[PDB]
RNA sequence: CCGAUAACGAACGAGACUCUGGCAUGCUAACUAGUUACGCGACCCCCGAGCGGUCGGCGUCCCCCAACUUCUUAGAGGGACAAGUGGCGUUCAGCCACCCGAGAUUGAGCAAUAACAGGUCUGUGAUGCCCUUAGAUGUCCGGGGCUGCACGCGCGCUACACUGACUGGCUCAGCGUGUGCCUACCCUACGCCGGCAGGCGCGGGUAACCCGUUGAACCCCAUUCGUGAUGGGGAUCGGGGAUUGCAAUUAUUCCCCAUGAACGAGGAAUUCCCAGUAAGUGCGGGUCAUAAGCUUGCGUUGAUUAAGUCCCUGCCCUUUGUACACACCGCC
């Protein structure tokens, strides 16, 4: 616990792994999402809502100090 | 000394200026409502005036 | 079921008449909007290239619901906290030649007149601009 | 677009003389300039015409050269004389906005004249006091002790 | 016309003017003078808070002088003459008229 | 209006001319007892009244006193020639009136009775002419360096409360 | 069919904020200076203005058009002025055009979930006293 | 708490149901009807509390004698 | 029916205890549109019995200075952390946070004013209003101590507080506070 | 207060009292407050709504050309009393809870016998004695100083951040002031110029008549920032531009562009506080030619804990001891 360096681009390593895990568990944020694939925060909201606009995930909430997502139903 | 620098002073402002109205001094005065006098003399004249501690 | 403008969301409202306002241009712009502050309590220039077009929408809204505004109105509508740094914090006005810049394009889109006393009030064609854009924007919130 | 780091990105820039950080915006960074801070980089690059969105390491040669000569020149870039520094020079008289280490040498060239002027000013600032008429009584002491 | 009258009575203590508003349309109304109900404005409450010591020396305490003024408006409007029937005005200490026109 | 002044400023200023008014009379009669001035003021014409204790010295031979004050007090408060009228009127029971008291107290001092006696004395006149109470202390240094102070009660007298005020007559 | 004078005009306050709610025949409308309920800000505490029609029903405020000026206080103030003066004047107007036993069922339920609805809250403010900040803060005090 | 009475208001309490014990009754706006004309009460805040007591005293008195 | 920020019903939520059946106020007859009433709670003793616990969770989450009024504020992040946990866990909000109070609320506690040996002298069995109190204190500090250096917000904070709160799993603040306390109450029994 | 009772009956202080807040769809009224109703408009309407909706648009004391006081104002009257019920209590004084109720403890002001060698002679044409009184310790004028800085302490303001900062939009107050004897100095609308600070004309207001429907802040809703002494903090300092004043340097104040310091919740200790309270948050008055980080008030948002105890710190009462009585700062 030092410093977190969180990148600020994605990459190859990460952008495949926000479009394979992030919508597949039920609370997914931008903080959450942050502390989860080390990404800065405003990539977090970008791509969240990226995701939300192609359609693989789904908004709850729309609040300024806090914006809930989720995954799609199954079955 | 003689008349052009024995009143010469710009007192058209400050503290210099305002004087109390009963005991001619200049601090505590109390200008509001056009009172102009002092915080002590005030404290003496009030019932006279009219000004009646309520509350 | 005819709509009135105070039967909407404001804050879209204010938002889709700046919309309208950007699409049909004809309203005078400063060369300067992309320099000044808005106000002197802000540190920083708004972040929206057409705040011109928004703090128009904005001030017809406002002489929408109450008129005889001047420019010591609409500062003191648009005023607000002044930090001081490390003083304590007050209120401050706006930039008045904004302000009055915007109202003099407002009067050259023919839609603010000068009252019968100071200040101004709107015209029937900006009656009918800021109702007409009202009832479609309560069809698009409704649909 | 929120894609992948552009092939052409740099963590560290070098524009001037000194380094700036482009993973942030690129409004907030090159404010780490000496004598440009947040206002005149915004105003700038709303001259420039560039993607305030986009981070500074994505920026290419071309923006950049083209924003440093925009903040290099503001008096033939449309940039009113009230926001510089260096307004009505008391050496030359030239409006100018200065944005390197000349502004380090600007200021102790500004102090030195004081001091060799003896002004109380250019006094207080050799003795290392305040300069602004404050009161030193209670004050200042974390810089003497 | 054809004249109308409006006195405005401003006093300190609110026994004396009730007093004497009360008798000024009492007595007008036995003349038969249209007159309009007294209208009263609100008091004027002139506050003055000053340290009760005079040095300086104490626990801060203060003194909070009140001094309200009190102003009833009346209005008589007859279709005759109206400076001819009423020439008094019956005045006790402390409370201070004045005269006024419509027009004004 | 324009030339008047405001409802508020007037009303101090008509307090500030009675405090004044009151101020000058308490020095100028105060060896005759005066007790107060109570001031009608209508707006065509002043009329004030010096409730005194003696009104045969208040008034001089021929009136010249009383009509010289009149005098004084145009001048002074600028009030025009023949708009205000100066009258004198005898205390009723001077035994209740606290300044008079007061002031036949510092009389008998200045005379140079001894403080009990006059005390006693000035007590015993307001209770002959009938009050609930009363209440006198004389502070001060007599012959010596420390100061004493010397009180003298008899009766009721209540001291809290909104009675006090137009119960308790001080000076 | 036409019945005029069928109208009641009713008041509601709280912290120096006065609500006017003039209840009047016609079809069932609320609006609060000229707006609808909905979209007044904040819109944070709009189930807080719709309780009086949520609770008593929409059918019963079918037959009333209630518009409500107010012009006081800040903005929880105002919408606990308006919600009082909507709460009452619908319950004024049954106790003075239908028989009280409508209005005894319907205060019934307010007073059950909310007392404050029908009754006024007494508390207004404090005065500051001159020994510190607030009405009874005082200055901090040292001894050395 | 805080509600008890005060000698200013008991003496009078028991000497107003000792003189006019027929007029009076048991009922608290009744008392403070008859008080108002029985005494030269100044202020209304002490008579009403000056008829509520009396109206304690006599449902006292209805059932047993007191010092009164 | 009551619908809490319109839905959540309260009619399924069980308070599984009798020892805080009745001072918990999730019941019918307590439950409101909003966690937002000027009900004068405190006017006398044991007035908050009968206030909701939603809106005592949103009275003490306004705390440490910078925001003691701002109960908007508060109201929304309460709407924002039971909609979280809602989405989260497959129950009830209302009954979470009845658990997470229940799990919170320290049985004991120890008070004297004598030499204490290691933290204070006599073992003492709390008061089902203290017990209350304690857990809505407890979850609000955790809570708030969670939210103040990280990217995590408040309501992420508050909504992570309660679900491990209301199954126990040693993470939660307000579980370890009452750990240690009654640990220490067992020590200097 | 009740009771015990060589006491009985009282008085001051407490209370009572005055002011203030909370309720009166009850009374008197109001073109300097308005509200409904109605009439002209202006717009959305046209699907047609049509006693449709909005209007702080204009009007109906333009006195012949509506009523009414609910909202507002301010007067008189009312109302609350431990009054009603249950429980406890000598079943007394009273206490607890509940019902009906607007309210079942709203805040202040006033405030005893006395004491403090408490503070003020720098409030006074309050004042004894002493000092000075023409090279003045009188009085005036010019400049400086009251700010001066290795350091210690007190009241405070701003922060340490995402419960946030920035940007924009939406949206709500109440106290209260306002043109002057002397006295020179008022609050400001409206239009125009400038980016701002400001400047220039044209009014209104001596005031519920104008500022003003005081478009206050916090807050609410959207944007960006993203745990980084960082887009937090704005201290220090450079340059420039205005305002008041006779005069701005030792920067009066204000504005604009730049550097960006500690500070990552603070040791020992310690302050204030029980409901519209603490606290957040702005707005008036006083000071004022220019001036608020102060103070005095006001409003907005609005809690946690407690309905107890003498543990700490004090104070009071009783008993007790006393060589004290100028009273322990004593006597010796
Ligand atoms: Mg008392
Ligand atoms: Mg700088």
């Amino acid at each position: 616990r030092d410093k977190l360096n969180n990148l600020v681009l994605f990459d190859k390593a990460t952008y495949d792994k926000l479009c394979k895990e992030v919508p597949n568990y039920k609370l997914i944020t931008p903080a959450v999402v942050s502390e989860r694939l080390k990404i800065r925060g405003s990539l977090a909201r970008a791509a969240l809502q990226e995701l939300l606009s192609k359609g693989l995930i789904k908004l709850v909430s729309k609040h300024r100090a806090q914006v809930i997502y989720t995954r799609n139903t199954k079955g | 000394g003689h008349q052009q620098l024995y009143w010469s002073h710009p007192r058209k402002f400050g503290q210099g200026s305002r004087s109390c109205r009963v005991c001619s001094n200049r601090h505590g005065l109390i200008r509001k409502y056009g009172l102009n006098m002092c915080r002590q003399c005030f404290r003496q004249y009030a019932k006279d005036i009219g000004f009646i501690k309520l509350d | 079921p005819g709509v009135t403008v105070k039967d909407v969301n404001q804050q879209e409202f204010v938002r889709a008449l700046a919309a309208f306002l950007k699409k049909s241009g004809k309203l005078k712009v400063p060369e300067w909007v992309d320099t000044v502050k808005l106000a002197k309590h802000k540190e920083l220039a708004p972040y929206d290239e057409n705040w011109f077009y928004t703090r128009a929408a904005s001030t017809a809204r406002h002489l929408y619901l109450r008129g005889g505004a001047g420019v010591g109105s609409m500062t003191k509508i648009y005023g607000g906290r002044q930090r001081n740094g490390v003083m304590p914090s007050h209120f401050s006005r706006g930039s008045k030649s904004v302000a009055r810049r915007v109202l003099q394009a407002l009067e050259g889109l023919k839609m603010v007149e000068k009252d019968q006393d100071g200040g101004r009030k709107l015209t029937p064609q900006g009656q009918r601009d800021l109702d007409r854009i009202a009832g479609q924007v309560a069809a698009a919130n409704k649909k | 677009m929120s894609l992948v780091i552009p092939e052409k990105f740099q963590h560290i820039l070098r524009v001037l003389n000194t380094n700036i950080d482009g993973r942030r915006k690129i409004a907030f960074a090159i404010t780490a300039i000496k004598g440009v801070g947040r206002r005149y980089a915004h105003v700038v690059l709303r001259k420039a015409d560039i993607d305030l969105t986009k981070r500074a390491g994505e920026l290419t040669e071309d923006e950049v050269e083209r924003v440093i000569t925009i903040m290099q020149n503001p008096r033939q870039y449309k940039i009113p004389d009230w926001f510089l520094n260096r307004q009505k020079d008391v050496k030359d008289g030239k409006y100018s906005q200065v944005l390197a280490n000349g502004l380090d040498n600007k200021l102790r060239e500004d102090l030195e004249r004081l001091k060799k002027i003896r002004a109380h000013r250019g006094l207080r600032h050799f003795w290392g006091l305040r300069v602004r008429g404050q009161h030193t009584k209670t004050t200042g002491r974390r810089g003497r002790t | 016309a054809i004249h109308r009258i409006r006195i405005t009575l401003t006093s300190r203590n609110v026994k004396s003017l009730e007093k004497v508003c009360a008798d000024l349309i009492r007595g007008a109304k036995e003349k038969n003078l249209k007159v309009k109900g007294p209208v009263r404005m609100p008091t004027k409450t002139l506050r003055i808070t000053t340290r009760k010591t005079p040095c300086g020396e104490g626990s801060k305490t203060w003194d909070r002088f009140q001094m309200r003024i009190h102003k009833r408006l009346i209005d008589l409007h007859s279709p005759s003459e109206i400076v001819k029937q009423i020439t008094s005005i019956s005045i006790e200490p402390g409370v201070e008229v004045e005269v006024t026109i419509a027009d004004a | 209006m324009a030339v008047q002044i405001s409802k508020k400023r007037k009303f101090v200023a008509d307090g500030i001319f009675k405090a004044e008014l009151n101020e000058f009379l308490t020095r100028e009669l105060a060896e005759d007892g005066y007790s107060g001035v109570e001031v009608r003021v209508t707006p065509t014409r002043t009329e004030i009244i010096i409730l005194a204790t003696r009104t045969q010295n208040v008034l001089g031979e021929k009136g010249r006193r009383i009509r010289e004050l009149t005098a004084v007090v145009q001048k002074r408060f600028g009030f025009p020639e023949g708009s205000v009228e100066l009258y004198a009127e005898k205390v009723a029971t001077r035994g209740l009136c606290a300044i008079a008291q007061a002031e036949s107290l510092r009389y008998k001092l200045l005379g140079g009775l001894a403080v009990r006696r006059a005390c006693y004395g000035v007590l015993r006149f307001i209770m002959e002419s009938g009050a609930k109470g009363c209440e006198v202390v004389v502070s001060g240094k007599l012959r010596g360096q420390r100061a004493k102070s010397m009180k003298f009660v008899d009766g009721l007298m209540i001291h809290s409360g909104d009675p006090v005020n137009y119960y308790v007559d001080t000076a | 069919s036409k019945g005029p004078l069928q109208s009641v005009q009713v008041f509601g306050r709280k912290k120096t904020a006065t609500a006017v709610a003039h209840c009047k025949r016609g079809n069932g409308l609320i609006k609060v200076n000229g707006r609808p309920l909905e979209m007044i800000e904040p819109r944070t505490l709009q189930y807080k203005l719709l309780e009086p029609v949520l609770l008593l029903g929409k059918e019963r405020f079918a037959g009333v058009d209630i518009r409500v000026r107010v012009k006081g206080g800040g903005h929880v103030a105002q919408i606990y002025a308006i919600r009082q003066s909507i709460s009452k004047a619908l319950v004024a107007y049954y106790q003075k055009y239908v028989d009280e036993a409508s209005k005894k069922e319907i205060k019934d339920i307010l007073i059950q979930y909310d007392r404050t609805l029908l009754v006024a809250d007494p508390r207004r403010c404090e005065s500051k006293k001159f020994g510190g900040p607030g009405a009874r803060a005082r200055y901090q005090k040292s001894y050395r | 708490m805080g509600r008890v009475r005060t000698k200013t208001v008991k003496k009078a309490a028991r000497v107003i149901i000792e003189k006019y014990y027929t007029r009076l009754g048991n009922d608290f706006h009744t008392n403070k009807r008859v008080c108002e004309e029985i005494a030269i009460i100044p202020s209304k805040k002490l008579r009403n509390k000056i008829a509520g007591y009396v109206t304690h005293l006599m449902k006292r008195i209805q059932r047993g004698p007191v010092r009164g | 029916d009551i619908k809490l920020f319109g839905k959540w019903s309260t009619d399924d939520v069980q308070i599984n205890d009798i020892s805080l059946q009745d001072y918990i106020a999730v019941k019918e007859k307590y439950a409101k549109y909003l966690p937002h009433s000027a009900g004068r709670y405190a006017a006398k003793r044991f007035r908050k019995a009968q206030c909701p616990i939603v809106e005592r969770l949103t009275n003490s989450m306004m705390m440490h200075g910078r925001n003691n009024g701002k109960k908007l504020m508060t109201v929304r992040i309460v709407k924002h952390a039971f909609e979280i946990i809602h989405l989260l866990t497959g129950e009830n909000p209302l009954q979470v946070l009845v658990n997470a109070i229940i799990n919170s609320g320290p049985r004991e506690d120890s008070t004297r004013i004598g030499r204490a040996g290691t933290v204070r002298r006599q073992a003492v069995d709390v008061s089902p209003l203290r017990r209350v109190n304690q857990a809505i204190w407890l979850l609000c500090t955790g809570a708030r101590e969670a939210a103040f250096r990280n990217i995590k917000t408040i309501a992420e904070c508050l909504a992570d507080e309660l679900i491990n709160a209301a199954k126990g799993s040693s993470n939660s603040y307000a579980i370890k506070k009452k750990d240690e306390l009654e640990r220490v109450a067992k020590s200097n029994r």
